[PDB]
């Protein structure tokens, strides 16, 4: 009732503030109501900005991947995809 | 061979501001049912030398209470700016690339704008420094909606490098990613160089020549070089900005022409609203940048951060 | 061009001098716009190129600000510039002399000491050999304001906010 | 204080890989996938003894498994390889997406010829295990020996001799 | 140094058309060409008397937000963290920051001139 | 009255900062990283008053990383004795510091 | 130190002489102000850039920040001297004494 | 459309970071060398260059500690030519 | 001003002084000395009169002095040193500069003069929170760095702060002005002891703090700022008269009242550290603030001076506001001495 009123009233006399507000509150909510913002934050991992320093093997690290292309370690497998 | 490319970037530029000032008042003909420039050069091509020669062999009057060393300096500042705004500019490769070019045209054009005031203060008349203050007031409304703006469109780019707009716009113009910004930037664009519905600086109707009233021949030439090549170094801007064009590395001609075409249509725009609309007040100017951009840029620059992070599309660093 | 980041700090110190012997106002904002140009300039020249663009666009917009009120509070019917007054000029002659004595002693005298102890070498001595690779070093220490600084990140808004609500209380009479 | 030890100029002599940025750009990810096992041996030691005079000796296998690399190259692909790092050389940023197919190219004759096999995204830039020999650096810092604490507390709180003993308070 | 080129180009460019044109015209001076304009008549007062802003509070107000924007500025790099939930926060809090500023100074009617 | 409130509540607001060995963005280490990580982990917990005296070698090392002042100063000193053997030409400067070699890759 | 260090202290101890010594302005003092930031700014940027201090690259912009909201309230409060005395002369400053 | 071809610029960033790793050992083997061959270069004409002076021991540390420290720009193009000090230093920054 | 926005902005000058007593960092100190300049300033021209603007105007231009030379001394520091950590400063010269930026914000003398003229432009009001609220943080900042501190220039600036602070309360019939300089030789008193022991400092700072409470929400409960106008208070109030006259006394440094803990304590720290000149001449300096606080009770509540026919209506009426902690202020700058041993508890 009355919000209709003031909505009906504020896009009829300042509808540059209705907007405003609406894709402000709309940037605050939709962040955290989304499936693809874990994605991003893996693709900001992902990227190797600098080196991929290695460790010595010890002979007790199963999945640390002592290797040029072999299959243990991380896949980007998902990014292909995406 | 770097000072040849300078001098390729800078004498084809003041050639076409002297062009543009004809197309203007030709545009503006036609557009008034009149001819423009049509009896000094076939169709009036030879205009602009006539103007430059008139305004060069005119004799400069300096005033007798202004502050000659300002009143000098002024000018110089508008057109070496004015020049050095086109340093960055990637068409199709810049001439000097920078990581930050975006912010150097920025800081490039708030300097500029002491070219006005001095050029207002130092004329030491009324009507010079009611322009001086129009020029203050004026950049006071844009500046921060324009830098919004530009911020919110480059969070797409991942940079403030330019040439990297070209590859982000590689399959679509960014204009439909944000022409509510495009519009907005557009505006900011016309009232910055002092433009159409913004030309309060001069108002020519109602101070009857603004800041630049004592200014005569040869530096009113400047000032005048210094206001066109603004305008189409910021028509430029928005062209690269929003209107992306296809860059084939091997032939870099196919951008050049596609860009250089953009400009033109935007500055022919520009000279459209000069010929359609009249001038605000700039009270009105500054109540509309400060209450109906501003929110409204603050809002966008709140969507265009959360949407890539939302979307999983943010642009790459390098 | 080895003493380039010299000679701008030399101007830097001239600018400095130029606004300090107190002229108009109006020539004061120039002296600082010189001072802020030449200071990005230098920045640049250590690889701040962000942070030495900040400092020149921030300083060109809020000296505008100050040549607004220059205008509206500070407008003397002659306004005074570096020649006009036998205070501001000997203000000015004296700042340039104190900066020529002693770059001169710098230069001329290697090891220098007036309060602390400066090598008259180059600066490009100082400058470190790593290698930053894809990176912009500078850039990613200010980014990290939003990730690492949300403590400074707020009270520098709390701030700003503040900062406005003080400016309307302030200029209401 | 002491004389800083500088390996003499004739022990830091190697036949170096003479090659551009660009031809280098365009092997590279094969070269990662063949020349692992040196190139990681190599940033192991520059990354454990944190001292270039340390690790000379692995640096100068990193060129000689390089300069294998490329020699093989040179007797199976020379061609293919030649064509794939002109067109990579003429841009300015050396993009990889300007030159695809002269990619697949190079790709099919080395799949061929010599076997290798591209790595995929994301697999030159994992972690991987270094098996090595050399032993660990026992003090890589060069570290003085750390001061001795002071002496840690004591037993259980006992009530002052006879309070607070400040001027005539007697409690 | 191609930049510091560029400008000294374009410096020396200005100044050599300032002066050709204080240079080449016939020059003939006398004191009231050179008086100040006003259209047509001689000006009561001197133009270096005060002049009133009536939009004070506007620019002290553009100042901040002129900070705010050397604030935001650096957000492109921002977005390439791993902490992403920490640094939308953070960019949006300040524009929330900026946008309460805004309403405040709007609605106790600072933006008004006067 | 420094109350510690951040090693009350655990928070960490500016102790990120105070130290250029601390956990950078990307892994960036500061160019005195190693220095200043020594003269830390020799003056911890032993006081104020003790690391002055005890911790001091560490200190100078660390404050010789951050100013190059002496280093300047040898570096200096070799300058000025070249150029008094080159005015008197009992010094030739060798081909590769002449610009005569190609440096090593 | 590099000389470079040595110009910009002298150019903040020139400033900060100049804000010290009035002269009959307001508005100057506030610039000498800006002055005194603007060459704190350059040092603390110079300092963390030589020396590679990657997170405190933000110092800068804050110490920025905090100068220009100094500098608003330097012109607000100048503002209130020309409205209560007609002109910013640091001499109208003067019913409080001692 | 942007979603997509910022998610493919990614990939392309991140093959190009691949490849930079890839190449990333020979450089810092490469350059580690020439670091110590410039030390040593500097060492040797400077053995000749303050033999005269009293008491200049020749490559005596500046520091107490026996670890490698990073020389700086001045320690290895200190007696190099003008245009190789200015280059060393300033080209990175200088181009554009 | 709305009280929503005095609200905010007094939790501000709370929120700086606190980021100030709080942080490790330098630079985050310094950011809070800001906000509680940004935020006094208002606070400071509540009242808006051309005095407020003046004081206000002062107070800004010392206070951005001080930090400006705060921060560079901080900035020093940070070169000679690469720390941004509160402790013992490593260059001289930046220890020096921040000495005197600290003493400057805290009216140490010679930055004395700055404090008996902002005090009295600004209301009771404004003058208790300057006199009392602003002293905490650089007196914390002063604390922090007590190591490194030169104790030459400390105490030169402690007994310099005290003479001065005694000779200019001697001149003045404003009660403002008398408190600033009372506020100044009890900053030089707080100060004196800051190389030695930074617990007596912190005793002083609490039962200054605690005094000038007392006397300015009497001041307040009077409306009273000259003592013409406070010797009209014998008529109306003689309680009011009779407590100023008490805390007067105990600010005197009086015993038994609590006046004497703070003295008392410093002269005992000062002399096991074989100084005793200093704090000889410190207590006989003090005889010029006992001078003036006697001159006041003689003015206020000893004798009585003479007051106008229109008290009598005023006699009808009794006060409205209320300040709940008035009698507990009273109460703990008068009759604490018999609880000295409970310096422990600030250890």
């Amino acid at each position: 009732g009355r919000i209709a009123s003031f909505l009906k009233n504020a896009w009829a006399k300042e509808p540059v503030l209705v907007a405003s507000f609406a894709i402000g509150g709309l940037a605050i909510i939709l962040p955290s109501l989304s499936p693809y913002t874990n994605y991003a934050i893996r693709i900001n991992r992902a990227t190797p900005y600098n080196y991929p320093v290695p460790l010595r093997d010890d002979g007790n690290m199963p999945d640390v991947p002592s290797h040029p292309q072999d299959p243990q370690g991380p896949s980007l497998e998902w990014l292909k995809n995406l | 061979m770097f000072m040849i490319n300078i001098l390729s970037l800078i004498i084809p530029i003041l050639l076409a501001v002297a062009f543009l000032t004809l197309v203007e008042r030709k545009v503006l003909g036609y557009m008034q049912l009149r001819k423009g420039p049509n009896v000094v050069g076939p169709y009036g091509l030879l205009q602009p030398i006539a103007d430059a020669l008139k305004l060069f062999t005119k004799e400069p009057l300096r005033p007798a209470t202004s502050s000659i060393s300002m009143f000098i300096i002024a000018p110089i500042l508008a057109l070496s700016l004015a020049l050095t705004m086109w340093v960055p500019l990637p068409m199709p490769y810049p001439l000097i690339n920078m990581n930050l070019g975006v912010l150097f045209m920025l800081a490039m054009s708030s300097l500029a704008v002491y070219s006005i005031l001095w050029s207002g203060w130092a004329s030491n008349s009324k009507y010079a420094l009611i322009g001086a203050l129009r020029a203050v007031a004026q950049t006071i409304s844009y500046e921060v909606t324009l830098a919004i703006i530009l911020l919110s469109v480059l969070l797409m780019n991942g940079s403030y490098t330019l040439s990297t707009l070209i590859t982000t716009q590689e399959h679509i113009w960014m204009i439909f990613t944000s022409w509510p910004l495009a519009m907005m930037w557009f505006i900011s664009t016309l009232a910055e160089t002092n433009r159409a519905p913004f030309d309060l600086t001069e108002g020519e109707s109602e101070l009857v020549s603004g800041f630049n009233v004592e200014y005569a021949a040869g530096p009113f030439a400047m000032f005048f070089m210094a206001e066109y090549a603004n305008i189409i170094m910021m028509n430029a801007f928005t062209a690269i900005l929003f209107l992306g064009a296809s860059h084939d590395p091997h032939t870099p001609e196919l951008y050049t022409i596609n860009f250089v075409l953009k400009t033109l249509a935007l500055t022919i725009t520009f000279l459209w609203i000069r010929a359609s609309y009249p001038r605000f007040r700039y009270d009105q100017l500054m109540h509309l940048l400060w209450k109906s951009f501003l929110p409204l840029t603050l809002a966008l620059c709140m969507w265009h951060i959360s949407l890539p992070i939302m979307t999983a599309s943010i642009p790459p660093q390098s | 061009t080895m003493y380039i980041a010299f000679i701008l700090s030399t101007i830097f110190v001239i600018g400095f001098v130029g606004f300090s012997s107190k002229p108009s106002p109006i020539y004061g904002g120039l002296g600082l716009i010189v001072s802020g140009g030449v200071g990005c300039g230098i920045v640049l020249n250590f690889g701040g190129s962000f942070l030495g663009l900040m400092v020149f666009l921030i300083y060109l917009g809020g000296m505008l600000v100050v040549f607004g009120y220059t205008t509206a509070m500070a407008t003397e019917m002659y306004p005074e510039v570096w020649v006009s007054n036998k205070t501001v000029f000997g203000a000015f002659v004296s700042g340039l002399m104190m900066e020529f004595c002693m770059v001169y002693y710098a230069l001329k005298e290697e090891e220098v000491e007036i309060i602390f102890k400066f090598n008259g070498l180059g600066d490009w001595v100082i400058y470190d050999t790593g290698d930053s690779g894809f990176f912009s070093e500078e850039a990613m220490g200010i980014a990290a304001l939003y990730s690492y600084g949300t403590w400074l990140v707020i009270v520098t808004g709390w701030s700003l906010l503040i900062g406005v609500v003080v400016i309307m209380e302030i200029t209401r009479g | 204080p002491g004389i800083v030890e500088l390996p003499t100029l004739e022990d830091l002599k190697v036949q170096e890989v003479k090659v551009s940025s660009s031809v280098l750009k365009a092997a590279a990810h094969h070269y990662g996938a063949q020349c692992d096992k040196p190139n990681k041996e190599f940033m192991l030691c520059r990354w454990e003894e944190k001292d270039p005079r340390r690790c000379l000796e692995e640096g100068k296998l990193v060129n000689q498994c390089a300069l294998d690399f490329f020699r093989q190259i040179k007797r199976h692909c020379a061609e293919p390889f030649t064509e794939y790092w002109t067109c990579i050389d003429y841009s300015g940023l050396q993009l990889f997406r300007h030159c695809r197919k002269q990619q697949a190219k190079f790709d099919e004759c080395v799949l061929d010829k010599l076997g290798w096999v591209r790595p995929d995204l994301g697999e030159l830039s994992k972690v991987t295990k270094v098996k090595t020999d050399r032993p660990l650096p026992e003090n890589p810092y060069h570290s003085r020996a750390r001061p001795e604490p002071n002496p840690e507390a004591e037993g259980d709180l006992k009530p002052a001799k006879h309070g607070s003993r400040l001027f005539f308070w007697t409690m | 140094m191609n930049i510091m080129l560029t400008l000294l180009t374009n410096v020396t460019l200005a100044s050599l058309l300032v002066l050709i044109a204080f240079w080449l015209p016939q020059l003939n001076a006398y004191s009231e060409k050179t008086s100040p304009y006003e259209c047509g008549f001689d000006p009561m007062g001197s133009a270096r008397l005060p002049f009133s802003m009536k939009f004070f509070l506007v620019a002290i107000t553009f100042l901040l937000f002129d900070l705010e924007i050397a604030l935001l500025l650096p957000l492109p790099w921002a977005s390439q963290t791993n902490n992403l939930k920490t640094m939308l926060t953070m960019a949006l809090f300040l524009l929330i920051l900026l946008a309460a500023s805004l309403a405040y100074e709007w609605t106790q009617k600072g933006l008004e001139w006067a | 009255p420094f109350f510690d409130v951040q090693k009350r509540l655990g928070l960490d607001l500016d102790r990120w900062m105070t130290i250029q060995s601390a956990e950078q963005p990307h892994k960036i280490p500061g160019r005195c990283h190693a220095f200043e990580k020594e003269w830390i982990e020799c003056a911890h917990g032993i006081g104020g008053i003790r690391a002055e005296k005890e911790c001091k070698i560490e200190f100078d090392d660390f404050v010789e990383c951050l100013l190059r002042q002496k280093t300047m100063k040898r570096l200096s000193a070799i300058k000025r004795q070249r150029d008094k053997l080159i005015k008197e030409g009992k010094y030739t400067p060798p081909p590769h510091h002449l610009g005569k070699e190609d440096p090593r890759p | 130190m590099p000389l470079v260090y040595m110009n910009i202290i002298m150019a903040f101890a020139i400033a900060l002489a100049g804000l010290l010594m009035y002269r009959s302005h307001l508005m100057s003092s506030l610039l000498c102000l800006e002055g005194m930031m603007l060459s704190l700014f350059i040092m603390s940027t110079l300092i963390i850039l030589n020396t590679h201090f990657t997170l405190a690259n933000m110092m800068p912009i804050i110490l920025l920040v905090f100068a220009a909201c100094e500098a608003a309230l330097g012109l607000s409060l100048l503002v209130m001297v020309s409205n209560t005395y007609g002109t910013d002369y640091v001499q109208n400053l003067n019913l409080l004494q001692c | 459309s942007m979603m997509k071809w910022n998610r493919e610029r990614r990939r392309l960033q991140i093959e190009d970071f691949e490849a930079r790793i890839a190449l990333m050992p020979l450089f810092q083997a490469e350059k580690d060398r020439r670091v110590l061959q410039m030390l040593r270069e500097n060492l040797e004409e400077e053995a000749i260059i303050m033999k005269d002076v009293p008491d200049w021991k020749v490559g005596e540390s500046v520091f107490h500690t026996t670890r490698w420290v990073t020389p700086m720009m001045g320690e290895l193009y200190g007696l190099r030519t003008n245009e190789e000090i200015l280059s060393a230093t300033y080209g990175f920054i200088w181009y554009t | 001003m709305n009280p929503i926005i005095y609200t905010t902005l007094i939790m501000t000058v709370m929120s700086g002084t606190m980021l100030v007593m709080i942080s490790s960092h330098w630079l985050l100190i310094w950011i809070g000395f800001e906000m509680n300049l940004l935020a006094m300033i208002p606070v400071l021209m509540k009242n808006f009169n051309p005095r407020a603007t003046e004081a206000a105007t002062k107070y800004f231009l010392t206070q951005a002095t001080a930090s400006m030379m705060l921060m560079m001394a901080i900035i020093i520091n940070l070169l000679y040193s690469g720390q941004w950590t509160i402790t013992k400063m490593f260059n001289p010269v930046a220890m020096t500069m921040m000495t005197m930026a600290l003493a400057m914000k805290l009216g140490l003398s010679p930055f004395h003069f700055w404090v008996p003229e902002v005090t009295q432009g600004i209301s009771l009001q404004a003058g208790l929170l300057l006199l009392t609220w602003q002293k905490l943080a650089p007196l914390s900042v002063l604390c922090q760095i007590s190591q490194s501190i030169n104790p030459n220039l400390m105490l030169t600036m402690a007994m310099l702060s005290i003479l001065i602070g005694g000779w200019g309360g001697l001149n003045q019939t404003q009660l403002r002005k008398i408190m600033a300089y009372s506020s100044i030789a009890h900053m030089g008193w707080m100060t004196a002891v800051l190389p030695y022991n930074t617990t007596m400092t912190i005793l002083n700072l609490l039962i200054y703090i605690t005094m000038t409470l007392a006397m300015f929400m009497l001041l307040i409960h009077s409306s009273a700022t000259t003592t013409l106008s406070l010797s009209h208070t014998w008529n109306k109030m003689p309680v009011i008269t009779s407590l100023m006259m008490v805390t007067l006394l105990s600010m005197g440094g009086l015993p038994p009242l609590s006046g004497f803990m703070p003295k008392w304590m410093i002269i005992q720290e000062m002399t096991k550290n074989e100084s005793i000149i200093m704090p000889t001449l410190m207590a006989m300096t003090a005889l010029l603030n006992l001078y003036f606080y006697m001159r006041l009770a003689y003015s206020s509540s000893l004798t009585m001076f003479p007051s106008t026919n229109n008290m009598k209506m005023k006699w009808q009426f009794e006060h409205t506001k209320q300040m709940k902690l008035l009698p507990t202020m009273i109460v703990l700058s008068t009759l604490v001495l018999p609880m000295t041993p409970a310096l422990s508890s600030l250890n």
